[PDB]
């Protein structure tokens, strides 16, 4: 809670790259009907994505993400804040039309808890500990 | 467009006075009743 | 409670100038939930900010203003009520008393006017300055009616002390220690409070003694007024005479203080005033459910204190006004008779400055600074956009003129931005009715503009314009050293991207003929939260647009593409806005030594 | 930070044992000098 | 600066200490002994470069005093340590001087005050941080004396007769003056076996760099740290 | 499974180990109008 | 204590924070209050004389001349005050004679060991 | 309630019971007659208002196996006893 300033300075001076600002901008809407929302969604789906995101090949990742080099994962900071770089700088509420702003790095609190497999015990260990904690709780017949 | 801001400021400054006056008069009926209570005692004494 | 007590010596030493009477006012922190800031950085965290609070007055069509007030305070979290009511017992802290989830508190200084000509009205708004973010500071503004409600709570405070004393007696008696002398003297003191109240009733009677605020902050506002006292004494005389007629015709803490000093062995400022009755002056509002409890000293002849006789009532200033208004059945005093006006002038010396119609002002709007600054900013932005569009229309030459550090493989897109200047200016013009007005209403541009006008009209009576502290430091002698750059994107849509402007150094090379621009940087060893947008190279998918301004309201275009326009709008502001619109600005933002 | 009471309760819970209390509180601005050991008649071991 | 600006004097706990004089070296260890007043130069320890011991003092050891002591210094001089204190508006500093005069100990404070008279007034004016008289006493002493300090108190409760009395037309709480006028101090530290000591300005070459030094003779140390100040 | 019966002056176990106690990640199906009241009575000191 | 006894209204503050330490230690002093001793019969007169002297000294400033304020010769009291001050001047002199020169330290780990001393 | 609950927790087996507990373990000395504390001048049944006398250490009878603590006796011994006793009598588990 106090040494994060050094990491913030390091990531600011690293001059990293960012992509898919429209996805993280999250356009807001007040007193807007469903028709306008679906029209905006169709317009964005037509041409809003500049480049294909790299966070979609998560099907076969357990070995294909650890066996080769992991430059994106090797920059992981302390397990207290999120690690993602994307152009933000939005208010509460933010702007309606997402412009093309300079890339920025934003972090959140420790709300994410889905990073169990890679940085913690694997899926096999999770299954083993789950079956150790719970043996049987009113098991049902195969027919039912 | 300054009229809206002026009326909003006036309403904000007057709400405190209005509800303070409203809350001050809540105990007024009780005060009147407790002040008129000795009159009932005097009437009972006169009847006795 | 310690810093305010230490600072009370300055008010105590005051003998003359009775127009500023300091008093203790407690402001609940219930409204801090909507502040949206970190409470940790509000008491003691990373010293150096030097947060201060200032109190100033706001007159109406009379002129002049109060020269502020150097005061400060600190908050206290974690059930401040428990540590301010129960005496401090940190060395022997245990499970003492019982209370629910309490809140914090604060003490604010508010001067009051006391004189033979007291008077009372609601025409002055107290402005409070907070050294926080100007964006949604979440401040409050109340009139003088709430400041002086002419009421006190003297009877409700009696039962509050009884519960605490009973609880402390029970706590002392529950532990079987010391000797039997304490028990026997406590029993004697209890029995001395009544013959049939204890022998035939109860000694302590805990029943349902729960520390709560139910009947303390609801009733008891007007109960000790002279009229109420007269009514009470008349009723008591009537009861006494009735009892006499019925009869005629039928058909002391010295030992307690010593023991408390011996046991606790510690004193707090909230114990000496417990021996005397206190005063509570709550003033609640519908904005937030939290009464504004006010505590006044009983040992001094201050506002609300009752030590020698009748306190200040703020009377003899409403009956005459009501009679004057009802004489002609007209509420407005401006359309009254000459005799009524003369009587109002004679009775109220301060009201003679309104009848003469001096310093004209539209209606009576104390809160004019907000929309006044909004209108000034709109006028300045319209003048700036008109100047830039006129210079662009009358811009000589074409394309680039000077060198400009542009990559060979990146110059194919640099000219695209320059060729879209009409689109850019059209977007800038159109965005004035689309962009939110809450993002540029408290920026540094308006502050710099206001500080620029301080040179002209240096008070009607004069003044050196020497502030003490916490003033316009960047704008002291000239604005040519610190610049303000706003970065905007190109194309058919322009929106705000950055958050805080960063000064950028600039210098001219060539000393004549075709001037050249080359920005530089200055190494700073005082802050590390500096963005890299200013240090970005002109290439790498073009750059932003910069329009600096000096202290003479001269704007120089720094648009890449060999285009540079210099226009001055210092005379356009004076033509559109006359000198009669700076009345409240001069009344408020002025100081002298 | 604003965690003094919580950390004090945690330390009390984690140190509220029932075997032996040579040293534990260690207040602020305290020295906590080591106690006097035996003479020159002892053994030899190691720690980790 | 923090420990000085807080109006805290650390000189109240400093005690007299000896002077270390020994040459030794070890493996990350150094034990240096200390000496006191006596025949240190006559003991012939034969552990220095020369047959005797070396006694030198830095440049900042003596201050000009002839302007107020033009009279010849016929007698045995004394070495005194002076540590003055400053009190100004949010600014403070230290000055560890080293006075050397033949004047009496009781006159040292007076001499310091006279020398610093241009700043003593400013210090007194800046130290005031943190009204009707009674000229009728000379006329009311003998006649019209209401001496009732016992008869009018032990007899009546005096809870209602206390009406007029005196009020002083003022209100004050605390008059700190002892901790504001303290700006001079002197202690008898160090003596000289013989008088008429002559100082010579020369140069020395030792260590990795040459620094200016002043060589003296007939100077010893010792004494007691008896703090006897005279504020003005 | 968790320990119940001890806690601070406010919540004891619900807000400490409920995880999904906040009514923001719930499914977008509602049948009452007291969700806002529940939110402002639960997260009173969590920027309501 | 005398003010509390003769005031019938003692102040709740009597100790405050007065803890004497030595390089981070504990003294554990003044842990008794009900204990009484006969040595206090001689200090009451001393403190009374001290407070009387203070009162007369601070009252003589406003009786001679208010420089800072913008059958009775009235001399016996002044003479007695001067005489008492002169007498107490010699009484307050308690300058130390012996000198302590401790080699290393005997009480570094345990007080009550071999300690060196001189006669300077 | 004067303070926090004393021993209402039921998640202590060996170290969770022997490490933090001391007032509840000092009263357990021998398995013949347990002891407990109680305020003095207390009758059975007592009056409405509790007294304020000096507490006296009383004693409790051990005529039944109720005062025996749970953590020091694991469920393994009870399960073994039940299995041993369920091998000489009729066992009808499913219907019941």
């Amino acid at each position: 809670l106090l040494d994060v300033e050094a990491t913030l300075v390091a990531l600011r001076q690293q001059h990293l790259d960012r992509q898919c600002y429209f996805g993280v901008y999250v356009a807001e809407g007040t007193e807007d009907t469903l028709d306008v929302q679906m029209g905006r969604f169709m317009e964005t789906w037509a041409d809003m994505m500049p480049h294909h995101p790299h966070w979609v090949n998560e099907h076969l990742t357990i070995l294909q993400f650890i066996a080769p080099s992991n430059p994106r994962l090797r920059f992981e900071l302390n397990p207290a804040f999120d690690f993602f770089v994307a152009p933000g700088d939005v208010d509460l509420p933010g702007p309606q039309r997402p412009p093309e702003a300079m890339p920025t790095v934003n972090a959140t609190l420790r709300i994410i808890n889905g990073n169990i497999p890679v940085p913690l015990c694997p899926i096999s260990f999770r299954d083993c500990r789950g079956t150790q904690l719970g043996l049987g709780r009113h098991t049902m017949t195969p027919a039912t | 467009d300054l009229e809206k801001n002026t009326l909003t400021l006036k309403n904000a400054a007057a709400v405190a006075a209005l509800d303070n006056l409203r809350g001050e008069t809540i105990t007024l009926p009780t005060e009147i009743d407790r002040r008129l209570k000795p009159l009932e005692e005097q009437l009972t004494r006169m009847a006795k | 409670m310690e810093a305010h007590l230490a600072n009370e010596t300055k008010h105590a030493l005051w003998h003359n100038d009775h127009t500023k009477g300091l008093l203790h006012v407690v402001i609940p922190n219930a409204g801090l939930i909507a502040a949206g800031i970190d409470p940790a950085l509000l008491i003691l965290k990373k010293p150096g900010q030097r947060f201060k609070v200032e109190v100033q007055t706001r007159y109406h069509a009379t002129g002049q203003c109060e020269p502020w007030c150097q005061v400060f305070a600190a908050y206290i979290p974690d059930n401040a009520l428990t540590n301010l009511l129960i005496p401090k017992t940190e060395p022997f802290v245990s499970h003492v008393f019982s209370a629910t989830h309490n809140s914090g508190g604060l003490i604010l200084s508010l001067p009051v006017y006391l004189s033979p000509g007291l008077f009372f009205d609601a025409f002055n708004v107290v402005a409070i300055r907070i050294n926080t973010g100007n964006r949604k500071h979440r401040d409050i503004c109340i009139m003088y009616a709430e400041l002086i409600p002419n009421g006190t709570r003297y009877f409700a405070d009696g039962q509050r002390v009884l519960l605490l004393c009973k609880q402390l007696i029970a706590y002392i008696r529950c532990t079987p220690r010391l000797a039997s002398s304490i028990k026997i003297y406590a029993e004697h003191m209890v029995a001395a409070m009544g013959e049939s109240h204890t022998s035939n009733g109860d000694n302590i009677g805990p029943v349902s003694s729960i520390i709560d605020l139910d009947r303390q902050l609801t009733s008891g506002g007007i109960d000790d007024s002279p009229a109420e006292t007269r009514i009470q004494e008349n009723n008591r005389d009537v009861l006494e005479l009735i009892k006499r007629a019925v009869n005629i015709v039928n058909s002391l803490m010295e030992w307690f203080d010593i023991c408390y000093a011996q046991l606790v062995s510690g004193d707090t400022p909230a114990d000496f005033w417990k021996r005397r009755p206190l005063s509570i002056v709550p003033r609640h509002y519908a904005e937030s459910p939290s009464p504004l409890i006010v505590v006044s000293y009983n040992g001094s002849s201050a506002w609300g204190g009752r030590i020698t006789g009748s306190p200040i009532l703020y009377h003899s200033a409403q009956a005459i006004i009501d009679a004057a208004c009802i004489n002609a059945r007209v509420d407005n005093p401006q359309s009254l008779h000459v005799t009524a006006r003369q009587e109002l002038v004679a009775r109220l010396p301060f009201l003679a400055n309104v009848l003469n119609n001096q310093t004209p002002l539209p209606a009576f709007k104390p809160g004019a600074e907000m929309f006044l600054n909004q209108v000034f900013k709109q006028a300045c932005v319209t003048s700036l956009t008109q100047g830039l569009i006129t210079e662009l229309q009358t811009n000589p030459t074409l394309q680039q003129l000077m060198e400009y550090d542009i990559a060979d493989s990146s110059q194919t897109v640099i000219d695209e931005i320059v060729a879209r200047t009409p689109d850019l200016i059209q977007t800038i013009v159109s965005v004035l009715t689309e962009m939110s007005m809450d993002a540029f209403y408290n920026s540094s541009l308006m502050y710099a503009v206001l500080a620029y006008l301080s040179s002209v009209y240096t008070r009607p009576q004069g003044g050196g314009y020497i502030p003490y502290l916490h003033a316009s430091f960047p704008c002291w002698l000239g604005n040519r050293s610190i610049y303000l750059f706003d970065y905007y994107n190109s194309g058919g849509e322009i929106l705000k991207l950055s958050k805080v402007p960063v000064p950028v150094a600039l210098e001219k090379v060539g000393i004549g003929n075709s001037t050249q621009l080359r920005g530089k940087f200055i190494r700073s060893a005082d802050i590390v939260d500096i963005g890299i947008c200013s240090k970005y190279l002109p290439g790498q998918c073009y750059a932003y647009i910069c329009l600096g301004f000096n202290q003479q309201l001269q704007s120089i275009l720094v648009l890449p593409g060999g285009f540079a326009a210099c226009f001055c709008i210092t005379d356009t502001l004076q033509a559109a806005l006359p000198a009669s619109l700076i009345g409240p600005i001069l009344d408020r933002f002025c100081f002298s030594i | 930070m604003l965690h003094d009471n919580v950390t004090e309760s945690l330390r009390r819970i984690t140190a509220s044992g029932g075997r032996l209390n040579p040293t534990e509180p260690l207040p602020i601005f305290g020295g906590l000098r080591p106690a006097t050991s035996a003479g020159i008649a002892r053994g030899q071991a190691s720690v980790c | 600066r923090a420990m000085v600006q807080c109006h805290v004097f650390p000189h109240r706990f400093i005690s007299f200490f000896g002077s270390l004089l020994e040459y030794t070296i070890q493996d990350n260890l150094c034990n240096i002994t200390a000496v006191a007043k006596g025949p240190q130069e006559a003991a012939r320890t034969d552990k220095t470069s020369t047959r005797r011991v070396t006694a030198n003092i830095p440049a900042c050891v003596f201050w000009d005093v002839d302007k107020d002591l033009h009279l010849s210094a016929d007698g045995l001089k004394h070495v005194f340590l002076v540590f003055v204190y400053t009190q100004r508006r949010q600014r403070e500093g230290v000055r560890l001087h080293l006075a050397l005069s033949q004047l009496n100990e009781q006159c040292f404070g007076r001499g310091i005050g006279f020398l610093l008279g241009r700043i003593r007034a400013e210090n007194a004016a800046w130290g005031t941080e943190g009204t009707r008289a009674l000229p009728l006493v000379q006329l009311s002493n003998d006649p019209t004396s209401p001496r009732c300090s016992i008869g009018e108190i032990t007899g009546v409760n005096w809870n209602l007769a206390r009406q007029r009395l005196y009020q002083w037309t003022g209100d004050f709480r605390g008059l700190p003056t002892q901790l504001s006028c303290m700006y001079a101090a002197y202690t008898l530290i160090g003596t000289i076996p013989s008088e008429s000591v002559r100082y010579t300005r020369r140069m020395e070459r030792f260590g990795g760099y040459n620094v200016p030094t002043i060589w003296l003779e007939g100077v010893v140390w010792g004494g007691t740290n008896t703090w006897n100040e005279c504020y003005y | 499974f968790t320990i119940q019966g001890e806690g601070h002056n406010g919540e004891t176990s619900e807000a400490l180990n409920n995880i999904l106690t906040d009514d923001t990640f719930i499914a977008p199906i509602l049948w009452d109008c007291d969700a806002l009241i529940y939110r402002d009575e639960a997260a009173r000191d969590r920027l309501p | 204590r005398t003010a509390a006894g003769a005031q019938i209204l003692p102040h709740e503050v009597l100790r405050g924070a007065d803890v004497i330490c030595y390089n981070g230690r504990r003294y554990e002093l003044e842990t008794n209050l009900q204990h009484r001793d006969g040595s206090d019969a001689a200090i009451r007169t001393l403190v009374l004389n001290l407070m009387f002297s203070i009162n007369e000294g601070c009252l003589l400033l406003l009786a001679l001349i208010p420089t800072l304020l913008v059958r009775f010769p009235i001399y016996e009291t002044i003479s007695s005050w001067i005489s008492t001050s002169s007498r107490l001047g010699d009484t307050l002199g308690t300058r130390a004679i012996l000198r302590v020169c401790v080699f290393d330290g005997p009480s570094t780990v345990h007080p009550g060991d071999r300690t060196a001393v001189i006669q300077v």
